[PDB]
């Protein structure tokens, strides 16, 4: 159904060293199509994904010219920053930006939004309707108003609006077959010796995708949703992830507690 | 598609 | 402002002795991003690794994704460390089997 087209470009000060590493990214729901990285011997927007192969040179400049030029962007502005922290030039940075739009189905926006954050803490952001600034502390609501003046709100929301969902709908008809794999999860449960005379029921779900996944372990419909301390989805390696379920379980009595996955791509949720 | 950046931060 | 890097560690694959898999060291929650990672084995340093999916959460959180081309045996055993600004000295992984 619906997706997300969004960008991760961060900056990282080498002062002494020489220059800053901005190095941007690309998603598609979640999947990285496309990666700059300024301290490579050729800076090179290079695919990630497969299916940008496809599209030509023509593209593939048009793109390294915006890269560097934010590069500046990156730069220039960073420095003006420690002017504002008043931090002595020296200590290392992060600027860091988001950006995207996220398209029903249907086909319309859905929702926008841009965020720049330094040093981690939140230093601005537009708003939903897109034309609302949401700066952080004082040194960032100067900024606030700042582009207020030129702007800013009718800028950004323009490039979203249209063009972000433009070439988003152009991304998924060219990686289509690709994108809208839906992995399916594989069932496994696993018991533990450990020294309390007690069992450990380890629901094992592998290879599936997308992530967003909800796992359980039961007793009678009633869901067991306290003592099951489970892992964060993490990142198996090819490109399916997986995630696991605990419940410290004492012999014989262990037969009752069973395990639930849900997830988008099975035609019965699955009772192990 | 990445966007470009003139209001400099 | 610094997030600790949290260290997860995992194979491929259920482990049978023998098979050769891909041991991972996930990170997640590290920031700044310069971290250094080493990946471990009775302690004689892995020499063969990776270095993939350097982005960032919208925690502006950075991560990575490490992983060697270890081979289980019973009687070894696998590690992970890794360095990070945002502590005192470097934490060190054992892995555990059936995590
Ligand atoms: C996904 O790939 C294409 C593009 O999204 C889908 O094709 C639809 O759109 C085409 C125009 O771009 C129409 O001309 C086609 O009639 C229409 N359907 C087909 C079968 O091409 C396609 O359906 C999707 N493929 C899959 C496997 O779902
Ligand atoms: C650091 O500079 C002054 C001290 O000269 C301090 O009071 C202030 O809080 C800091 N800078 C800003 C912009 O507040």
């Amino acid at each position: 159904g619906p997706h997300s087209m969004r960008y991760f470009e961060t900056a990282v000060s080498r002062p002494g060293l020489g220059e800053p590493r901005y190095i941007s990214v690309g998603y598609v729901d979640n999947k990285e199509f496309v990666r700059f990285d300024s301290d490579a011997e050729n800076p090179r927007y290079e695919p990630q994904a497969p299916w940008m192969e496809q599209e030509g040179p023509e593209y593939w400049e048009r793109i390294t010219q915006i890269a560097k030029g934010q590069e500046q962007w990156f730069r220039v502005n960073l420095r003006t920053l420690l002017g504002y922290y008043n931090q002595s030039a020296g200590g290392t940075h992060t600027l860091q930006w988001m950006y995207g739009c996220d398209v029903g189905s249907d086909g319309r926006l859905l929702r926008g939004y841009e965020q720049f954050a330094y040093d981690g803490c939140d230093y601005i952001a537009l708003n939903e309707d897109l034309k609302t600034w949401t700066a952080a502390d004082m040194a960032a609501q100067i900024t606030r108003r700042k582009w207020e003046q030129a702007g800013a709100a009718e800028y950004y929301r323009a490039y979203l609006e249209g063009e972000c969902v433009e070439w988003l709908h152009r991304y998924l008809k060219n990686g289509n077959a690709t994108l809208l794999r839906t992995d399916s999860p594989k069932a496994h449960v696993t018991h533990h010796p450990r020294s309390k005379g007690e069992v450990t029921l380890r629901c094992w779900a592998l290879g599936f995708y997308p992530a967003d996944i909800t796992l359980t372990w039961q007793l009678n419909g009633e869901e067991l949703t306290q003592d099951m301390e489970l892992v964060e989805t993490r990142p198996a390696g090819d490109g399916t992830f997986q995630k696991w379920a605990s419940v410290v379980v004492p012999l014989g009595k262990e037969q009752n507690y069973t395990c639930r996955v849900y997830h988008e791509g099975l035609p019965e949720p699955l009772t192990l | 598609q990445l966007s470009p950046f003139p209001f400099d931060l | 402002i610094q997030k600790t890097p949290q260290i997860q560690v995992y194979s491929r694959h259920p482990p049978e002795n023998g098979k050769p898999n891909i041991l991972n060291c996930y990170v997640t929650q590290f920031h700044p991003p310069h971290i250094e990672i080493q990946m471990l084995k009775n302690g004689k340093k892995i020499p063969k690794v990776e270095m993939s999916d350097m982005s960032f959460s919208k925690d502006w959180s950075f991560y990575i994704l490490a992983h060697t081309e270890f081979t289980p045996t019973e009687t070894d055993t696998y590690a992970c460390r890794v360095k990070h600004d945002s502590m005192a000295e470097p934490k060190t992984v054992y892995w555990d089997r059936d995590m």
